[PDB]
Parts: structure tokens; sequence; C-alpha cells
């Protein structure tokens, strides 16, 4: 009814949403600019802290000579053996 | 026959500790969780961040106190403040112990921008639960 | 004594020598009421920051326990058994 | 008609000072800075001196690492931004006399 | 080479200030703790692990601190600071009469460095129109406007605000919304008169 | 023997404004251990009763969430491995509680948390009517 | 020092999608809206078509952080099922019990 | 002022002493502010530069350069609705959206159909 339609118009004017009617393809814009995109959400932008920083820090600290990296010692020892054996 | 966080039964000359001796299906029944946080509970978030960061904590501390520890660690995170507890041997000198304690605490605080503390319990020889 | 009765406010950066040379005067004068009052001095309020350096703290505790010993001594020895905390030097044990 | 208790204002440190004055100092206990286990427990004045000054030297060392490699500690993971936790930068910029 | 001194068990007396030796939360420190409490699955013809290397007591949460004596002491200490509730307010009806507009927010607290979480922004509020409208026309108007924000069984109207990130912003928007709603329900229109 | 003479009390000021009136402080503790939850709630209720406020204790049910993982790596669909995250709730309500009492109590409890627990506060405060209405 | 070159490409795609997130949202609204001119819709269509590659949020994948495994990764934990089982067995994480119900 | 600051830091260094209490180190942590502000409002800081609810929601003052019937009006009204519905973004990002749409249809003003 026109009464209920204008009731909805008034409620929309009061609570912020649009009074004029709108289709689903038009409410697409509203809800899209309401909810942020997955590309911008930090759930996607930050999937994990950077192995860059982690490994660079641990490499520099090994060069300092404090963190005895067993894996790296293993690796470089086998590489020394390979370069000795040709 | 499942192979998951368990040591093979040997002739009986392999000292084994409680946590690594007991099975992973006895964790909640006869063990405690090494870490304690609320990211696993409902309503919280950043649980993946919690896991990755605490794994990095354990790795870095295990490798910056190498040869002194003889068991897993205990993490205790109350709101902002973080606490670590370790069991070590009297291998090296208290000078080195305190120096590395302060060094690691300072570095971790600077990295995680978070208040951190760590405690260590000395033992002459690592406690053994059984000989397997 | 009136200084201790009133609350203190720090204004001069040279308050570290205060503690040590005060206890030196305490060891020179050798009075039990003087020792009581000089203990109440740092025991009144947030003034225990004036101890600071370990050398001055060492001199203070040494002369304090020395006068307390050279004052029964049951109260003194139980005071010590309660408030050793670091291990003191030989002098005090002598 | 109606009575209401009046509002009060406290400092971040006032409650902690209250809780601290509530409890006296621990008796027969080494300083809180020093560890609790007996092996690390410093049992003499000179060795305790060496121990805590080594702690301070380690603090200085950490300062050196952070001010030599800020880019590692550059990320602002903690929500409240704190310059004391931020890396310090004693780096002269490009030539500009003013 | 170096030796460790014996624990504080024999040193600590039976009369002792436990709230003082454990002011804040801290680990178990069995060397300082005199109690022989053990915890662990005992072996056949065996017993649980001694407190020396019992890291499971550390794994579990810690409550040695804050003894009943400590709790009492701190409660009597903070009794000086806590205030008194108005004695005139001793019932729900009287409280709702003195202050009809109820409003409540909420937020979690969790372990970690960060502290914000969007649920801090939400805030709900409630008010019953049985005593506030004082009329019938605007009553019918506003009850026609609101679709499900009301409750006729318990006689309460409830509205939620989260459109702003700040709690204070949500509060201000909610109050201004109620104000404008009352101001727009006061009047009427021709299509509302013709029904 | 060492008992301090003058206790240093923090400064306090009763500002001009009136304190806010919280109708109900309803706190909800989520945990993993019934025993830890019981200890924490006993702590809380004892502190509240010694501070002189009303109390009430309820126990919502246990919530569990499970999800299935492949027990092996490459090819095994019959054999799976499961897990379960158990969260346990505890409610504590406080009625007729002044704003400053709420401040002190929440500071106390928020400093007295254990680690493996989450804490949700719901604060309900009544107020008078606006002026524009 | 990422795990591998596929993780490298995935992170590049994620960064590009983030830094073109808002713009893609705006032009996607301008496209999928209907009451506006269809000529403008087509304009925005070729705009999106000319946008660079690795810019859409659809090319990325919810891969693992440790083992870089794309499949069997939980969105909550972001860890592969295998690494999750590993940590659950070693008791590294908190609050996870075996569903022996 | 400068030498006053030098004297103040000298006084601070003289005051500095080792703490012997968990409460004391907590006082220190609170002094530098790393310890959270209890009660946890989750809004200690990040006030959005004193922004306002009406500045967030009511975009009518931002919407002035187009009539109230056209399709650009329709689209920008829906945009303002979505922006007001979204609490995550602030007035800055909302006006950024609006001005970018302004530039869009004003550089595509060749149509106005
Ligand atoms: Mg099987
Ligand atoms: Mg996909």
């Amino acid at each position: 009814s026109e009464y209920a339609f204008r009731m909805s118009r008034l409620s929309a004017r009061l609570f912020g949403e649009v009074t004029r009617p709108t289709n689903s393809k038009s409410m697409k814009v509203v809800k899209l600019f309401s909810e942020l995109p997955l590309a911008k959400k930090k759930e996607t932008y930050d999937w994990y802290p950077n192995h860059h920083t982690y490994a660079e820090l641990m490499q520099t600290l090994r060069f300092l000579g404090l963190y005895r990296d067993e894996h790296q010692d293993f690796m470089d020892e086998q590489k020394r053996l390979k370069k000795l054996r040709g | 026959k499942n192979r998951a966080a368990r040591v093979r039964v040997s002739k009986g000359d392999k000292p084994v500790t409680y946590e690594e001796a007991h099975a992973p299906h006895y964790i909640a029944h006869r063990k405690g969780w090494l870490s304690l946080h609320t990211g696993n509970l409902d309503g919280e978030d950043h649980a993946a961040e919690r896991t990755v960061e605490d794994v990095f904590l354990r790795k870095f501390m295990w490798g910056t106190f190498p040869g002194c520890l003889a068991d897993q660690l205990v993490l205790k995170r109350r709101g902002n403040q973080l606490e670590i507890c370790a069991v070590v041997l009297r291998q090296l000198s208290p000078h080195k112990y305190y120096f590395l304690v302060g060094y690691s605490e300072t570095l971790l605080s600077y990295f995680y921008k978070c208040p951190v503390r760590l405690h260590l319990q000395t033992v002459p020889s690592k406690v053994v639960y059984k000989y397997l | 004594n009136e200084l201790m009765g009133k609350r203190f406010s720090p204004k001069d950066p040279d308050d570290d020598k205060f503690f040590q040379s005060a206890m030196s005067i305490c060891s020179s004068l050798r009075d039990l009421e003087l020792a009581y009052q000089v203990h109440g001095l740092l025991k009144t309020g947030d003034n225990w920051k004036f101890i600071g350096p370990d050398q001055h703290r060492n001199f203070y505790y040494s002369k304090f326990f020395d006068l307390i010993c050279l004052m029964q001594i049951d109260v003194t020895l139980k005071w010590y058994e309660d408030l050793i905390p670091y291990f003191p030097h030989s002098q005090t044990m002598i | 008609e109606v009575v209401i208790p009046k509002k009060k204002t406290w400092d971040k440190v006032a409650v902690l000072q209250a809780l601290a004055s509530t409890v006296n100092r621990d008796t027969t206990a080494v300083p809180y800075v020093f560890q609790d286990d007996p092996y690390l427990m410093p049992a003499s004045s000179l060795e305790s001196r060496s121990f805590l000054l080594a702690k301070k030297s380690g603090e200085n060392v950490a300062k050196f690492i952070i001010n030599s490699y800020p880019k590692y500690f550059q990320k602002d993971i903690a929500e409240p931004h704190i310059p004391c936790l931020m890396p310090e930068y004693f780096e002269p910029q490009i030539k500009d006399i003013s | 080479r170096r030796k460790a001194l014996p624990p504080r068990t024999e040193k600590m007396a039976v009369d002792q200030d436990w709230p003082s030796v454990y002011p804040v939360a801290a680990p178990f420190k069995p060397s300082a703790v005199p109690l022989p409490v053990r915890m662990g699955y005992p072996v056949k013809k065996g017993v649980p692990m001694a407190k020396e290397g019992n890291l499971e007591l550390l794994k579990i949460p810690n409550f040695l601190h804050l003894t009943p004596v400590a709790i009492k002491k701190h409660c009597e200490a903070l009794k000086d600071f806590c205030t008194e509730w108005p004695a005139a307010l001793d019932s729900d009806e009287k409280c709702e009469k003195h202050f009809p507009i109820e409003i409540d927010s909420t937020d979690y607290v969790s372990s970690g460095p960060s502290v914000r979480n969007p649920r801090a922004r939400v805030v709900v509020l409630r008010v019953k129109l049985s005593s506030l409208n004082l009329d019938d026309h605007a009553k019918k108007k506003l009850i026609k406007l609101v679709g499900e924000r009301y409750c006729k069984t318990t006689d309460v109207l409830t509205i939620k605000t989260d459109r702003c990130p700040l709690r204070r912003q949500n509060y201000d928007y909610a109050v201004y919304l109620l104000t404008v709603l009352y101001h727009e329900s006061w009047n009427t229109e021709e299509w509302e008169k013709s029904k | 023997v060492d008992v301090p003479k003058d206790l240093t009390k923090p400064v306090v000021t009763i500002s001009d404004e009136p304190d806010i009136l919280y109708k109900r402080l309803s706190v909800l503790v989520k945990g993993h251990d019934k025993a830890v939850l019981d200890s924490y709630e006993y702590f809380a209720v004892l502190a509240a009763k010694e501070l002189g406020i009303s109390i009430k204790v309820h126990e919502p049910p246990r919530k569990i969430e499970r999800f299935t993982l492949l027990q092996s790596v490459h090819i095994y669909k019959k054999h799976r491995v499961q897990y379960e995250m158990r969260t346990l709730y505890r409610c504590l309500e406080l009625e007729h509680l002044t704003g400053s009492t709420a401040d002190v109590y929440l500071e106390y409890i928020q400093r007295n948390l254990p680690e493996g627990v989450a804490m949700e506060v719901t604060k309900t405060q009544l107020e008078q009517l606006p002026e524009h209405i | 020092h990422y795990v591998d070159w596929r993780m490298w490409r995935d992170v590049k795609r994620r960064k590009m999608a983030y830094e073109y997130a808002d713009e893609r949202l705006r032009i996607n609204s301008l496209r999928k809206n209907t009451i506006l001119p269809k000529i403008l819709q087509d304009v925005a269509d070729e705009e999106i078509a000319a946008l660079p590659r690795d810019s859409c949020p659809v090319r990325i994948r919810n891969r693992c952080v440790m083992t870089s495994r794309p499949r069997g990764v939980k969105r909550r934990w972001r860890l592969s099922r295998i690494v999750f089982r590993h940590l659950a067995d070693h008791g590294q994480l908190s609050g996870i019990q075996r569903a022996t119900w | 002022s400068l030498w006053d600051v030098e004297f103040a830091k000298q006084l601070a260094t003289v005051n500095e002493q080792p703490l012997q209490n968990g409460f004391e180190e907590l006082i220190q942590w609170t002094k530098e502010g790393k310890l959270w502000e209890f009660p946890i409002n989750n809004e200690a800081g990040f006030d959005d530069d004193g922004s306002e609810f009406h500045e967030h929601i009511f975009l009518e003052k931002h919407l002035e350069s187009f009539p109230k019937q056209g399709p650009i009006r329709h689209f920008m009204e829906l945009v303002t609705c979505g922006l007001s519905k979204n609490p995550y973004l602030s007035v800055k990002q909302k006006v950024e959206h609006i001005e970018w749409f302004r530039n869009y249809f004003n550089e595509k003003k060749d149509i106005l159909k």
C-alpha cells in the first residue's frame, strides 16, 4: 500500500538508507561500497610475515656468530664436501 | 601403527622425557599445551599469526641457547605481556647465561613491539621419565 | 629527625654521596639512636633510590651491620638473617 | 531526590602504587632483577656486580643491533605506536644547510 | 665447576609473607617453593615426577600468586578507593524510573600485542514507550515506522548502533537518531491522516 | 622487623562530574579447563564479596568444534584423523555497581587474568533523557 | 627469501590486488550497475580489460605459509593439514584435543 | 630551556635505581606505556582525528554539484549510503571515493545522457 511504502520511505530517510526504490543491481553498489573488498582486507594482503626479513635477520646474526644454525651447518658442510670431491 | 610425536621403543638405554614420551592423543588427557592463548577460542582472531610467531620464538630461542636446553618450552601470554619458561643445564657460565637472556629479551621486545619476559630453571642433568 | 619526619622531594643531583658519607659519619659517631634515625630516613618514603651505586650500598650495609653488632644481639642477628639480601664482605663477618 | 557518587580520576601508575604499597618487600630474597634458581642466583657482591653489568652490556648490544639494522624492526606490529620501541635513526639527510 | 646453592625450602620459615614473596604472577620456581607438590602420570611401581623437573606444572596455568591472604590484603587496601552505590536505588523498577534510557556496549580482551577488534564499536540501547510518549498519535506513528525494533510482550523498544567505528561516535549517533525520530514522530502528514 | 613507617598513598581527586552508574556488569570467561575456570571464578566472586557487591554464578554448556584431517599424506580416504577445540563458558553478573567501583574491580581482575582465558565484558548503564526530545 | 617461485608469484599477485583493490571495486561497481548508461558500462568494461595482469583478486590462492601447499589449507589457521597435524601432535599450539567422542 | 632539559636528564639519571618488585617493573612498563590501558576500551588512541558521526553519515553537504533526480545523483546517493554504512573507512576515504567519482563523470561529462 502507499501508506506502507511511505512508511518505508520515512524509515529509510531516518536510518540513512535510500528512500527511493532500487533494484538488486543498484543495491549491488550500496553493499559493495559497504563491505570492503578481499583484495584490500588484511586477510589477503598479509598472509604471513616476510621470510625476507626472517631469513635476512637470521643470516646476518649467523654472520655475527651467535645462532648456531644446525641446518645451515649441515648444508654448508655437504657443500664443502661436494666442492672437495669435484 | 601410527608414527606421530613418539619415540621408538628401544632396548632400554634411551632416556626420554615426559612430553616426548607420551603420545599426541594423550595431550589433553595426560599433558598440557606448551602455549596458551585465546586465538584458538571463538571470537578471537590472528590465530595463524599467534602460531607462526610462537613457532619462531621457540626456534630462535632454541637456537640461541643451543646445547643448554633438554626439553620443550612453556609459553604464557596474558593479554599484552608474554612470558617464556625454559629448563636448561648448568653447561655454560652465568655470565653467558645472563648476557644471552638480556640479549634475546631485548631483541624479541624490539621485534614484536611487545612486553616480553623469560625465566630459566637450571638442572644438573636432564630429568628422564623412563628408559625406552 | 625533622627531615625524616617530613617527606622528601629530590632537587639536587648530588644526593648519592648523601647516603654514603652520612653512613660514614654514622660509623664515626657510633650511636644506636643515630642508626635508627638514619634507617628511618630511607625507610620513610620513596627515597630508596638514593642508595643507587653498589659501592655506596656496600659501604652503608657494612657500617650499619658493624654498628649494630658493636652496639643482647639476638635482635641484631635475626635482623641480619632476615635482611642479608647479596653476600657481604669478610669485615662484617669479623 | 537522588544521590550519586562523584567521579574520580586516577593515573596509570596510581593503582599500581596502591597495589605495591599494599604489600611489603619480600624477606630473605635476592633482588627481583636476579633470577630465582640457585645456580644463576648471584652469591657474592663482585660476581653480582659483574652479572648485572653484563646485563646492561647486553642491553647496549641490543641497542647497537637495532640502530644498525632498523629495517628488521621497522614493522609496527604492536597496535599502540611507541617511539621507544621504534628503531632510532641517527642518520644525516641530504645536504640542506637550514 | 660452579655449584648451585640448596633451594629456599629449608630457608623459608613456617611463618612467612607469601603475598610478599609472590607479589605478582610468576612461574612455579620449585627451588623457591617449599611445597613438594608433584604432578605427572606415575610409572608402575613408581611415582609422579618430582617438582624439580616438572615442567608440566609450568605448562598448566599458575596460581601460586594471589593467595587468599593476598586477596584479602589487596581488598582491604582498595577498600579505601572504591565508592558506594546510591542506597535509593534498590530495585529494577526504581532504577528504570530514575534513568529510563538503558545503553550497553561490550568488547573482548585477548592475549596478544594488538588490542583493537571491530566489535568494540557496537552499542545497543533500550527504552520502553509506556511512559515516554505521553500520547497516542505519535505512538501509533513510531510503532508503524519501526518494524521489529520493538517488543510488545516485555514492552521495550531496542535499537543498535554500529555504523561508526568509535564507541563515542555510535553513542552520539544513537542519541541524535532517537532525538530526530521523536521530532519526526511528533508531527504527521496528509497521507498519514488519510488511512 | 622491617615494616615501613609512612605508606605512600596514590593521589585521588573527586572531580566535579558525577560518577557513571553501571546497571549490570556481566562478564563472560571462556576457557579450556574446568578447574582453571573454577579457580578464576572463585577468585572473582571472593574479591567481589569482600568489596561488598552482589554476585551470581551460572555455567553455560561446553562448546566443541571438530574438523577432519587426512591421517596420511598421499592416498588414504578411508583413514582420517580428527581434532576438537573445546571452549567452556562461565558467567558472572554484578548489579547496582558504581562507575568507580567498576573501574577498580575491572583493573584488579584485568591484571589478575590467567593466560589461557578470554574475557568479555558487557556493561549496562542507565542515564536520564536528552534535552532536545 | 620466500619458499619458492610460485609463492613469490602469489605474493606479487596479492600485493598488486591490494594496491589496486579500491579502484577495481569502484570500476566494478560502475560496470555491474544497470540504471547507468550501458555505453558507460562498456567503457568501464574495456577499462577493466586494459587493467594489467596479476591485478585481480581471483588469480591469488589461499596457499600454505610453511609448506606452500595450495590444497588442504584452512582459512583460519592458514596452515596445511600436514603441518597442523604436526604441531598438534607436538603440542606446540594451544587448545586442540583429539575428537575421541 | 635546553640546559633545563640537560639538568632534568641528569636528575633522572641520578634517580635511576634497580627495581626489586614485579609491581615496580609493571610501573615502569606503564610509564613507557607499553602496558595496555585498563579498562580495555579498544579505542585508546585511533580517534579518527576527532571525526563526527554526522560527518561520516550525512554526505548531503558533500553532494552539491549535481541535481537531485539524475542517474549520477542516483549512483552517488547509493555511494554515500554505502559509505555511511561502512564504519571501517573514515571521512577522508569517503570524500576520496566521492571526489574520484566526481572526477570520473566530470572528465566523462561528454555524455550526460
Ligand atoms: Mg590408523
Ligand atoms: Mg581462487
